[PDB]
Order: C-alpha cells, then structure tokens, then sequence
C-alpha cells in the first residue's frame, strides 16, 4: 500500500544519513550530496516526487550490482518492487494536472535551496511544466521563501 | 538567485537514461514517432499514422504464446498497454502479426466513448513526457482525446538515439501497470 | 454542548448528490430496491425479487460488446460489479439481456459458502448504506450471509429521486473498484 | 498507494490554506469554513474519512471546471483517479466494523469542535453509526473532551 | 544486554498457528516439501519431485467449476498462485486433475526468462519461509532460478504438523494476493 | 491504499492504548504487553514489522470473535482486508532485500528495549536473518544504542 525501500548511501561520510547522486545520474552536473537532515524527509511524505526517484535509482543500483543479470532483459522485476518504490498515485496527480492544464511535474528538473556557507541544502522539490514549457522562478517564489523559511527554523 | 541573504537557489535534473537496465523508458522523437526502450538493444516504435501495415482482423496471440518465439518483455508491455484500455470493446478493432516472433500491432482508430479514445488515453499514459504534441488540442480534452491519424501501430525495433522532443522516463509504463485490468469489461461469464 | 467552557460540539452533512456528474451515487429506497444513479438520466436498479425475468441460460456478452448500443458507464459497472463476486464458479447463475442496446442482468440465488453468497456480498456493498435491512440477519454474519429472495435482477433505469431510506454515497462503489479481478477463479492456463 | 490529490482554495481569505464547504456540498446548511491548521492534518493522516471526501469534493469541482464533458457521462475519470483522491482501505475498514456489529462511518455525518469567539474549528471527525441508529454524543463523550484537549495544546 | 545502564535488550517470537483460523499459513518440511494449512483442516502440499502423477495435458477447470466438488479455499490458493506467475505462455506446462473435488495441479518445469524459471519465482513466493534452501542458489538470483527437480506437484492433504524448516506464515499468500494478474499476458482481444 | 485497522485494547489497564500479546500469541507463552507510546507508533509508521503483525493478531481475534464461523473454512475476508491490515510492499521489501542477499525480516523474531525498574519499552523491530542464521546482536548494537537514545529523549 505504501512504498517501503530505503536509502542505504552511509558509507564515507561525515554522518550515517543521506545519499549522493553521481554524475552520470545527472545531466550536465557534477556529483551532488545531500544531507541526513532533508533525504530523511523522504521517509515520511508521500508526495515528494524527488524521493520516489532517489528510491528508483537507489534500487537500480542495488539490482545492477546483487542481482545476476539474465542474457536478456526482464521486467518482471521493477514490475512487483515499482509499488513499493514509488507512489503510482503521485505519477497520477501529476498526469492528472497535466490534462486539466494546471502545472505538473514530468520528473525531469528539481530545484533545491542551497546555505551559501555552510552547504546544507532543502529536500529538492520538482519543477512544474505546462505543455513543454518550465515555470519562470517567479511563478512559485513565495514557495521558495516558504522554503527558507522552513530551514531557518531548522 | 539569493533568498533571505544566505540561501542560494540551485537547480537539479536527473538522467533516466541509467535505469534503462532495470525498466522500460518512454520519450517522443516527434509528433507521431514515440518509443518505448527496454533496454539497449531492443523496443517498441509507437507510430501514429494513416498507412495501414495489417490488412485483416486477426491477432493470433494463443498461437505466439505456444510458440514463444517473442521477447517477454516486449511482449509484457504490449499486455501492459491492452490491459489499461478503458472500456474497450472492439476486438475487430485490433490487429496482430506475431509471425516469426516480432511484434506488430496495429489499432484502427478510425467523439466520446469509442476505441479511439481507451486506446489514446493508455498511448498518452505510456507515453507521458512528451505524447501531448499528438492531438489537436494539448490539454482540457480527456473523454473526447482524438488525434488526426487513423491508425496506432506498435512494433518491435532496435535501439538509437530516438526521442529528440522529451528524455527518457520511466513514469508513463510505471503508471500503467496499476492501471491493468481496471476498467476492462467482462467478455464471458468465467473470466 | 459545550466542551472545557468555550467549545462547541458542531456537526456536519455532506451533501454527495452534488457529486453526481462525475461518481456513480449509490442508496437504497426500500429492502427489495436499490439504485445506482450515474449523472441526472442514467443507472442502474438492483432488485432481490422471487419474479424472474430471464428464462435462459445465455448471457451474450460478446454479442453485446461487438454491437455496443449500451451506456458505457453502466457496462462498467456491471463489469465491476461481476468481477467483484468472490469464487464465482456457476456460470449458469447468471444469465442476461442485452437486446437493443438496454442492460438486464440475472443474478439465480437458489446452507452457505455458495454462489448466493458470492453474489449478495458484491450486493451490499455495491450499494452500501442501506443494504443491510435486505439481508436477514443485517450484520454479524458474513461468510454465510443470505436473503430470503431468490433472484438479484439488475436493469438500466432512468433517474428518479430514489434514496428515501440511504442518502446517494459513490463509497461502496469506490470501495468495490479495488475489489476487481481480486477473487476469481483462474478458467485457462491463458487468462 | 497513497493519496496525492491537494486542496487548493486559498484565494480571497486572511490565510492561504483551509477550505470551504460550500451549501451545494452541505444538507441543510450555508457555507462553512475551516482553517489551514486543520485542513493540513489531511495531508499526512491516512485515516480521516473527512479528508477523503474533502478530496473527492475538490476533484468534482475541478473536473467540472477544468474539463470538457463528454456527450454522455463517462466514469473513466473516477475509475482512473480513485486511489489518488481516497484510501480505499479505510473504506474497507468501515466495512469491517459495519459486519462486525462494530459502530461504523457511513461517511454521511461529521462532528467538530467550534471555539465560541475566536471561530477556530478542530479538523470534522464522522459521528459513527450502527444499524441505521446515530452514535449519541454520550456514547464518544471522552473522544471530544480529548479532541478540546488537543485544541487547547495548539 | 544492558545497554546505557537501564536498558535490557529482550525478544519475542510470534506464535503465527493462532492465525490459522483466519488465514492460510505455509511452511516447509525439507528441500522438497512445503505445505500450505488452510484451517486445521484442509491444505496444500508443493512437493518438488522427479516424478509426475498427471502424464496428460488436460486441466478441465470449467468442467471443475461445473461441478463444484472442490474446496473453494483451495481453489482460491490455486488460483492466486497461477495468476502470480509472470509471462506464463505455455499452457502444455500445467496440467491438472480435479476428479470429485481433488486438487492435482502439476507443472512441468522442463536457461532464462522460461516457464520453470516463473513457476518457481511463485513457489518461493508461496512459502516464503524457508523455500530458499529448494534452489541450488538461495539467493542472488532471481530471473534465472533452477531447481535439479524436474515437476512442481500441489495437490490437497489434511493437516498434520510439517512445519519442520520454517514455523508457519501467512506473510508468503498474503504477499503474492497482489501479485494476481500483473504479469499475465493477453491470451484474448476482449479478457 | 494504506493501513487503517485500528487495535481494539485498553479494557482495565492504568493508561487508555497499548497493546497486548497474550500466551498463545508467542513462542515464549509469556503475556508481554507495550504500552500506549509504543503502539501509538503503529498509527503512523510504515515500515514496521511488528505493527503489520500486530494488526494481523488483533484482526484474527475480533475475527473469530465477532463473526460467525462458516462450516467449512474460507478466506475471503483475509483476501478483502489484507491491504487493510497490512503494507504488502513492506513484505515485498523484505523479499527484495532477500533475493539481493541482504538481511531481511521473516517477521518471527522481534527486538525491544526495556527499561529495568519503570517497565517502559520500545516498539519491537525485527530480528533480520540470511540465509537461515539470525543476525547476532552485535550485527545492530548501533542500532540498539540509538533506540536508546531515542527513549532516553522520550
Ligand atoms: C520534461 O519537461 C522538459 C521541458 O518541457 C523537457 O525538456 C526537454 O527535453 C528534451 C529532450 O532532451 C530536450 O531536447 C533536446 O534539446 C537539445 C538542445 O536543442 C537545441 O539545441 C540543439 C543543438 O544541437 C539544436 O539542434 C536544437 O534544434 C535546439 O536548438 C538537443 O541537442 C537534443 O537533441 C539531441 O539529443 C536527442 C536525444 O538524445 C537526440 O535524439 C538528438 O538527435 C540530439 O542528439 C545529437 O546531439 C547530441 C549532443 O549531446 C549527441 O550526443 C547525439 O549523438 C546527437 O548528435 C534534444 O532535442 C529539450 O530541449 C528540453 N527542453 C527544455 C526546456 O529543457 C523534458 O524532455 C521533459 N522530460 C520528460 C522526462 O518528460
Ligand atoms: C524465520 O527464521 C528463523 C531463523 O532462520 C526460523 O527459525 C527456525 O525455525 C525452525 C522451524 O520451526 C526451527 O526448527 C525447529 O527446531 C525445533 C528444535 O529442534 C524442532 O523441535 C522443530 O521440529 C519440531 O516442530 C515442528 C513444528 O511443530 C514439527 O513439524 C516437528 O515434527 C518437530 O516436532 C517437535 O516439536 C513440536 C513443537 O514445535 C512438538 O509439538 C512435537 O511433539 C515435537 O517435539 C523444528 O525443527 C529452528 O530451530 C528455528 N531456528 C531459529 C534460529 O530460530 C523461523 O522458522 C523462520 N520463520 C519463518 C516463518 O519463516
Ligand atoms: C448514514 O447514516 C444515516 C443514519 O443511519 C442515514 O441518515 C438517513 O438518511 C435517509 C436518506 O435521506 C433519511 O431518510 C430521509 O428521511 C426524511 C424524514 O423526514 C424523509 O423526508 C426523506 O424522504 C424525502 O427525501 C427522499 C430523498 O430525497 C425522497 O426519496 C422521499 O420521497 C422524500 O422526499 C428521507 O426518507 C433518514 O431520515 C436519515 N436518518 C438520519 C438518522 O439522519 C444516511 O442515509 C446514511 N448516509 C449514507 C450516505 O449512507
Ligand atoms: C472439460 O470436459 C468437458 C466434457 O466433460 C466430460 O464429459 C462429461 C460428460 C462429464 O463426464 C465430465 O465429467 C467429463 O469431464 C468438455 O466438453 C467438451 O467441450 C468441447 C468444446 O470445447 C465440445 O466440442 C464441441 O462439441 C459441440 C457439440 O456438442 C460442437 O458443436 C463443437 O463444434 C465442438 O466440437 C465437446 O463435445 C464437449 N464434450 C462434452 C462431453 O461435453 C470440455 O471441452 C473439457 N474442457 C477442458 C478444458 O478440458
Ligand atoms: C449533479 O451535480 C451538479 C453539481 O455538480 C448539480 O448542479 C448544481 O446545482 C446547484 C444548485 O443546486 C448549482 O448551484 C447554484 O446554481 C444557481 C443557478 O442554477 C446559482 O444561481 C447559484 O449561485 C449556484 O451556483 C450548481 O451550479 C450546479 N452545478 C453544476 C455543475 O451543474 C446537479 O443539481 C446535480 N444533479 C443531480 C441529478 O444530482
Ligand atoms: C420498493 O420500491 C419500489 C419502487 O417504489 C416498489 O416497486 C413499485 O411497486 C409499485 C406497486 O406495486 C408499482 O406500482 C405499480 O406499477 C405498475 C406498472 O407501472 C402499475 O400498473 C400499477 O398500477 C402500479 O402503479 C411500481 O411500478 C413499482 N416500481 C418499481 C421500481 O418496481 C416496491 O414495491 C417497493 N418494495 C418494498 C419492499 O417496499
Ligand atoms: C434458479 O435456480 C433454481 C434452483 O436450481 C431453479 O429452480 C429449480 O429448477 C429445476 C429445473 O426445473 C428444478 O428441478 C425440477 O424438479 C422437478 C420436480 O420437482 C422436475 O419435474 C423437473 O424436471 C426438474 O428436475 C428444481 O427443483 C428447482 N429448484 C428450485 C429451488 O426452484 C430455477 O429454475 C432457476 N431459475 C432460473 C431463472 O434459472
Ligand atoms: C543503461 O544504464 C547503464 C547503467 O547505468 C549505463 O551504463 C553506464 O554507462 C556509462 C557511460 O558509458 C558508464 O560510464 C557507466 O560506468 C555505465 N555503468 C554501468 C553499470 O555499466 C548505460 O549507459 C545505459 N544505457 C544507455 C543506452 O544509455
Ligand atoms: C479500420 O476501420 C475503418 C472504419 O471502419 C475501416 O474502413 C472501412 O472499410 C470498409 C470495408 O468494407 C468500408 O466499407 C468502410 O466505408 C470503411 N470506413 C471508413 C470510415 O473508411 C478500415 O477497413 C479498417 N482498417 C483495417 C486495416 O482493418
Ligand atoms: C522485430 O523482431 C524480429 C524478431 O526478433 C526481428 O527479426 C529478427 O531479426 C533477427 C536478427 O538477428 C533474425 O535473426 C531473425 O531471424 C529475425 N526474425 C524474423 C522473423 O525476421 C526484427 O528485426 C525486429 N524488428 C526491428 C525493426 O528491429
Ligand atoms: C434501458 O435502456 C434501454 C436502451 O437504451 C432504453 O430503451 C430505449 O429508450 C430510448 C428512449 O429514447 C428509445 O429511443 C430506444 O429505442 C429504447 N431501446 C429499446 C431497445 O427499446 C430503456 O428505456 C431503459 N430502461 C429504462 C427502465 O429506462
Ligand atoms: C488455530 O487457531 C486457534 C485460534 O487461535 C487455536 O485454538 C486455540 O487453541 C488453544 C490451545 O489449544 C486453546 O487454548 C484456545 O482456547 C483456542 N482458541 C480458540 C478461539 O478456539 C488452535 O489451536 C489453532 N490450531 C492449530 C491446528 O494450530
Ligand atoms: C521430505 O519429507 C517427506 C515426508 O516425510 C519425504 O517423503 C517421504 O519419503 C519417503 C522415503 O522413504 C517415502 O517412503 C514417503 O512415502 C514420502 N512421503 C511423502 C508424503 O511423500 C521426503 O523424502 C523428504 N524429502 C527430502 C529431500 O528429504
Ligand atoms: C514434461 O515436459 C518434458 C519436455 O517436453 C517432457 O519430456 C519430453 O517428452 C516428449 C514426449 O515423450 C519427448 O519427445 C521429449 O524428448 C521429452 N523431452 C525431454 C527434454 O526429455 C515430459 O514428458 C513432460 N512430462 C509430462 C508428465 O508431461
Ligand atoms: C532427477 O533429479 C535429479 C536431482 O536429484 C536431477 O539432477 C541432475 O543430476 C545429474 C546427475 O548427473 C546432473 O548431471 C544434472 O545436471 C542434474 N539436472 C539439473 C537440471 O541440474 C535429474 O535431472 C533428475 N533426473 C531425471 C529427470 O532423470
Ligand atoms: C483431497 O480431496 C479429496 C476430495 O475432497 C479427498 O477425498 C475425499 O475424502 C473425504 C474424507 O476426507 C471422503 O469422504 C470423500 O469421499 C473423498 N472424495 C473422493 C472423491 O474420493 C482426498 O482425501 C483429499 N486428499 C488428501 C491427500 O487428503
Ligand atoms: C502549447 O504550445 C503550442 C505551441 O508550441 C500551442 O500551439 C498549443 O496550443 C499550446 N497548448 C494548448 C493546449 O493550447
Ligand atoms: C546457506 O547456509 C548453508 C549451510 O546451512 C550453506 O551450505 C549455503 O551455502 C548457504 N547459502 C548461502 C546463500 O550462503
């Protein structure tokens, strides 16, 4: 009913939490880590869509390096571990806000707000699209001064 | 772009090209060119089009299951797609050549409540991040989706780089295996 | 009342006839009638009667889909409501009528862990509120619950105002969409 | 999986969050509001039949706003989008108490406290029922005394 | 263990038996037997053996249904255990035999991606507990599982206490009743 | 959707929650009851064990209790209400984690914490095994240690 698979990213590091994605997770960026502080949000809210994509690579990892791979691909898989990877339903609140031309996310593209000194940096939150095209920064600026805010709590 | 002095706004995208070993990844080379990668050597080409490649009403599915001469996980996607038809009722309306093991589908398409719209409804969900360019109207259109082309022809093929339009993504094929057997009717009394 | 001096118990009524464009409302008039409105001029009426109205074993369902002339809708319905029915086994219980495009469904309830009690447990909680005065016991009694009626007889009907016993509720429909394919038995080898 | 779905009625109001049940989505009453502190409990708690209907209420008003309808009614939508508005399992729960002679919630009726001067409202919790017989209020008398409790604590 | 002076590390073990009223319990008794308690009654035993019982290629479920001699509790576990296997294609693999209510299911298990290998992901699934020690590999491999065992044999039994392995579990069953139909493959047009 | 069964208890104990496991539900055949912050835990946790089990327990009782026993043995009310009851992803974790060859819960054995003279206790988590060999302790100690902590915060 809820997805379950957890981040297991611990080894050398500066405290037992948190995960890094590498480089060739990423397009056209370096290495970038993320702090105990904000992956452990992930897991608890169901409607993070960054979280379910840290669990998807996390157990593309784990099954590229446990499992013995077959001569040719299977998806059986990825199709019983997908319910408890991610949240289905959250791919379909944002399909569903994609046909009733609200703003949805379509997983590519997050942005997070990162301390200048000390480098902590927020849960990334997924940057909506609208028929192909990125919000501006402006279309949502008071979620991200909701955002500092809720660090500077912290 | 600073916010409250000291927090620094910076911007995250993630390349699901790597999960291509593990699950399928659906994008959209142009308007009617979409595909589904399985892995790196083999797919399925999701063309919406006018020419017809299957001229008669068959799809012999029992007759490829007991030779087994397809891919599975072709195969499995192409059950995957069936299956998350809404309300589909039309068994001329589908037709298959299974021969030799390849897979080639075709969906004649050809308003609200007909096979046209069960069978691009599970195309746009499949084929998420970028099928939206496919219809007339991009979005506020959901019952009624119709698309120009007549036909909906999947077939097995191999592995370039295809989708220009949008990147490879997992979610679509991820967000219809939920959706099988759904709302599908009931064809006899024992199912 | 007033609760710790300054609270006030206040209590609501959710009005769900309003959600009738887009969920099947689903209430009871009487213990032999139950209805399922979908929008303001479509549904369907549940009916536990000793009367027959089929006196075949057929139930042309293909026939009925290759034809269509039904409402979608209520085919979904009925498709949700048949493969809701746990360890269906006896097709010729059920027999039905889909002549000219109309929805008639028969449902042959003639101590317990039978096809009867498969069929009047999708009953009750296809229509949730106000199906338990039409069973005998009403509550207690699950695996071998029962009703003195001997037909379940389920027919397309136009919309009246129907619930003077349970108010219009789409939840035991909601709840039976989960219930799908969930219980059945396996026909083939090849579902 | 789990609900998504979120409220969005924030514009025209003193705080952006709550929500309001109109007198369309009310039996016999006018419109009536509820604040953001406890309209935002529904995002986390997976056992308020309130916040479900709240959801499916949403969802109805912004398919009708936001989609063309079709010639005929179609059910397509609700089938697709259910578990993303509402747990089915609590659905399943209600259920569960309804055979077992236990009281149940027909999700019909709802109970909350209401500060007499300040207006603040605690988040509605459904007045159970058995046998087509209401729940009197002396039968979960010390469910509201805890619900003024956990007012008085916020 | 005392740990942080006041805290005394202490363990319970759940005794699952009590639980056999209401749902099935698996375990196994060695490499080759596992058993599934329906009640203290009924049950199945899985034997991995070189040896087949059935030797014809009929499974007459309609005729089965028709008859209703079986245990619909057992029938259930039979069905929700060959929905669960994926990508099964080959209906000459399964054989059964329902004579006056029996079970006698048999598959035929004769290097990847075949209907061994799915039948015996399932079996693992079934009996979770303790199955492990069945495969050459306990662990490590999941798409290209063997067994030196030539046929998979589930056939009904009364209860008795096999539980010599592994205690018993309803974690297996209760596990794979969302498994059903997720990986079936289409055998027709209109399911 | 997601668990909702709630746990029945609390007739003549000192505090209204907890729960407890009676002699025929342990190995042992010894009454071990946890208190109300413990199994208040359950309500909202989705990835525990023992609160999956302990829901399973309790739903058997009030099922054999309240409901009236067919003469033959069926289980459609487990098949209807497992999802109810239980995270099956939780237990498709588990059985990921065994494929991959990491540790994993059989959901038999438990651990709890226990305070020597008060009697408070933590919510037991499991005992992981592999391939047949329950983990010694000091595969977890850390773990352990931070359970403590997180009773001596509480
Ligand atoms: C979520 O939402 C966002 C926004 O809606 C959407 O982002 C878009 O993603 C697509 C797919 O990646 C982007 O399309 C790419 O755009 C670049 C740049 O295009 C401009 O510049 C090039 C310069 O060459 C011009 O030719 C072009 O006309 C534009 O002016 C293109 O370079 C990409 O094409 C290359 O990659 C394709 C896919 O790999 C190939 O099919 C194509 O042939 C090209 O490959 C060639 O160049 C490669 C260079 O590395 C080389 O390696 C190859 O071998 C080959 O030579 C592609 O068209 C689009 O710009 C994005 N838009 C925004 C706003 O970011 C996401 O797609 C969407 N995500 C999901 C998952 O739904
Ligand atoms: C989870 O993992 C753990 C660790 O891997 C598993 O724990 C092992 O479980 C097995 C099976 O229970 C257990 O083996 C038992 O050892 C006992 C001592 O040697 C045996 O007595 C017992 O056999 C008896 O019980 C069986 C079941 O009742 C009978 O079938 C059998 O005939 C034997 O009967 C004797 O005992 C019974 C009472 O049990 C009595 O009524 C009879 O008269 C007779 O006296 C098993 O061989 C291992 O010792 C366990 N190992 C550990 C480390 O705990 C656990 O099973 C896993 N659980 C699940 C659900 O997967
Ligand atoms: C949840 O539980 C409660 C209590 O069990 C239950 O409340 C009942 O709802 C019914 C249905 O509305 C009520 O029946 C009404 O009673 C009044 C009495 O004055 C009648 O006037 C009503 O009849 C008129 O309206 C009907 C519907 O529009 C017409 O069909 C009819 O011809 C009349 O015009 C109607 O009979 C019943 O009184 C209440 N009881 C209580 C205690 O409130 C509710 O139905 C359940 N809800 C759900 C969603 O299951
Ligand atoms: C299961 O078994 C039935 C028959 O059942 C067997 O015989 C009964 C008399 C009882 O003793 C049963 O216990 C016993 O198992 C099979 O029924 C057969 O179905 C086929 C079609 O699939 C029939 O062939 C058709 O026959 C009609 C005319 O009757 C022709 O018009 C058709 O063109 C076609 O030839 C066959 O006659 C029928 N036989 C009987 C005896 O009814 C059923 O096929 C079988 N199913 C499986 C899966 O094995
Ligand atoms: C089915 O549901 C729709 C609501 O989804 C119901 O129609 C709604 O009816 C209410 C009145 O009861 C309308 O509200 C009022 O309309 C008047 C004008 O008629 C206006 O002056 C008021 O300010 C208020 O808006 C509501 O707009 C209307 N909505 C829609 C979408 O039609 C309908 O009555 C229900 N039908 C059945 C069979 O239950
Ligand atoms: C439960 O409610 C239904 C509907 O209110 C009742 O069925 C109705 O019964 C009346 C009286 O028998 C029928 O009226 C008769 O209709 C025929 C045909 O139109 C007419 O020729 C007679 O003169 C008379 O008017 C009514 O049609 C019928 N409606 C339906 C939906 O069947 C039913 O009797 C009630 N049952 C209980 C247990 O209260
Ligand atoms: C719904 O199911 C019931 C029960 O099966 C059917 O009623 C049954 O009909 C059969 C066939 O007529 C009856 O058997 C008959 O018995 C008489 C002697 O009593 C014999 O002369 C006939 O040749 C036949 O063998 C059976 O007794 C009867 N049972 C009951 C409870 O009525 C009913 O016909 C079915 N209805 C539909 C619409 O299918
Ligand atoms: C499919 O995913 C695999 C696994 O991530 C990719 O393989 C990586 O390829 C890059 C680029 O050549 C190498 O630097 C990595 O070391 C590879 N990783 C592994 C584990 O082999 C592969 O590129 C992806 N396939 C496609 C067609 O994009
Ligand atoms: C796809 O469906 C269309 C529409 O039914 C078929 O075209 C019809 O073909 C028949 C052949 O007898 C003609 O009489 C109709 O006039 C045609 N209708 C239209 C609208 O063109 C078409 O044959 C089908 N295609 C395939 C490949 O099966
Ligand atoms: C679709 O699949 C078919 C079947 O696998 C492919 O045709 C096969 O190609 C291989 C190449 O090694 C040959 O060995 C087989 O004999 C071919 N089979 C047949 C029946 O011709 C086909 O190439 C695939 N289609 C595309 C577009 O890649
Ligand atoms: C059940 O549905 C049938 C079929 O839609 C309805 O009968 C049709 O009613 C329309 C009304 O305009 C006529 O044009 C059709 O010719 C009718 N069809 C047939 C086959 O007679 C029927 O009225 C519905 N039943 C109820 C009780 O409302
Ligand atoms: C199946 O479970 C039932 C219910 O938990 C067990 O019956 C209990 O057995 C104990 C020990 O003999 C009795 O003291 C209890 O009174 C019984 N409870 C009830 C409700 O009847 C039974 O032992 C289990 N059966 C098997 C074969 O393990
Ligand atoms: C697992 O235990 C079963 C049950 O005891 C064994 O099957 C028995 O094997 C003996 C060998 O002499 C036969 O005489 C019995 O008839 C068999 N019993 C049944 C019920 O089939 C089986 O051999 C054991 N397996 C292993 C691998 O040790
Ligand atoms: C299980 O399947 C195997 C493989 O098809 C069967 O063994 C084959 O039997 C045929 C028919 O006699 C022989 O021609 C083949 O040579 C056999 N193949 C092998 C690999 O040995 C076996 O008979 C089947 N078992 C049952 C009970 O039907
Ligand atoms: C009977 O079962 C045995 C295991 O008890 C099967 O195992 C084979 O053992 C031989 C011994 O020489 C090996 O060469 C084979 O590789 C084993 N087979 C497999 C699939 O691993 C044996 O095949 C069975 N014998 C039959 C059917 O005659
Ligand atoms: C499997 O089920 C069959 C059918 O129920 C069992 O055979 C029946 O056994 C009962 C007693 O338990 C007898 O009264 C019936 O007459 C038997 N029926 C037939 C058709 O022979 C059979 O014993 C079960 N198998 C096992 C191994 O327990
Ligand atoms: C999306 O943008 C295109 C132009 O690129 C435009 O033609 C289309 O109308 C837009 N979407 C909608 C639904 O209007
Ligand atoms: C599991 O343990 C047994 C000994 O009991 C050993 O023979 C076997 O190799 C082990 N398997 C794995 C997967 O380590």
């Amino acid at each position: 009913g809820t997805f379950t698979w957890t981040l297991s990213d611990s080894e050398g590091k500066d405290t037992p939490g948190g995960y890094c994605l590498t480089r060739w997770m990423l397009i056209e960026a370096e290495l970038k880590c993320f702090g105990n502080t904000a992956v452990a949000k992930c897991n608890e809210k169901h409607d993070e869509e960054f979280c379910d994509m840290l669990r998807l690579f996390d157990f593309n990892k784990q099954a590229i390096q446990r499992l013995k791979a077959p001569a040719q691909m299977s998806i059986q898989l990825i199709n019983k571990a997908v319910n408890a990877l991610i949240n289905d339903q959250l791919i379909m609140k944002n399909h569903l806000r994609d046909i009733m031309c609200i703003p949805y996310c379509n997983y590519s593209k997050y942005w997070y707000l990162n301390h200048t000194t000390t480098g902590r940096t927020s849960l990334p939150k997924c940057w909506l699209v609208s028929n192909g095209s990125y919000l501006n920064e402006t279309h949502f600026s008071d979620d991200i001064e909701q955002q500092a805010d809720n660090m500077i709590t912290e | 772009s600073l916010y409250k002095g000291v927090y620094e706004l910076q911007t995250l995208e993630l390349n699901m090209e790597t999960l291509n070993m593990t699950m399928p990844l659906s994008c959209t080379k142009n308007n009617s060119h979409h595909y589904i990668m399985v892995g790196n050597e083999t797919g399925l080409e999701l063309t919406l089009t006018n020419t017809s490649i299957i001229n008669h009403k068959f799809c012999n599915l029992s007759d490829a299951h007991k030779k087994n001469l397809y891919d599975h996980a072709l195969m499995s996607i192409i059950s995957t797609f069936h299956l998350s038809i809404p309300n589909f009722n039309q068994y001329e309306a589908m037709s298959c050549d299974f021969n030799g093991g390849k897979i080639s589908v075709q969906y004649n398409l050809s308003h609200c409540g007909t096979v046209a719209n069960g069978v691009l409804q599970t195309f746009m969900r499949m084929a998420w991040g970028g099928s939206y360019i496919a219809l007339d109207s991009g979005c506020g259109n959901w019952d009624c989706i119709m698309t120009s082309y007549q036909y909906l022809i999947i077939q097995n093929t191999t592995w370039e780089d295809h989708c220009q339009f949008s990147r490879p993504s997992p979610i679509g094929y991820l967000g219809l295996l939920s959706q099988r057997t759904r709302d599908i009717y009931i064809s006899r009394r024992l199912l």
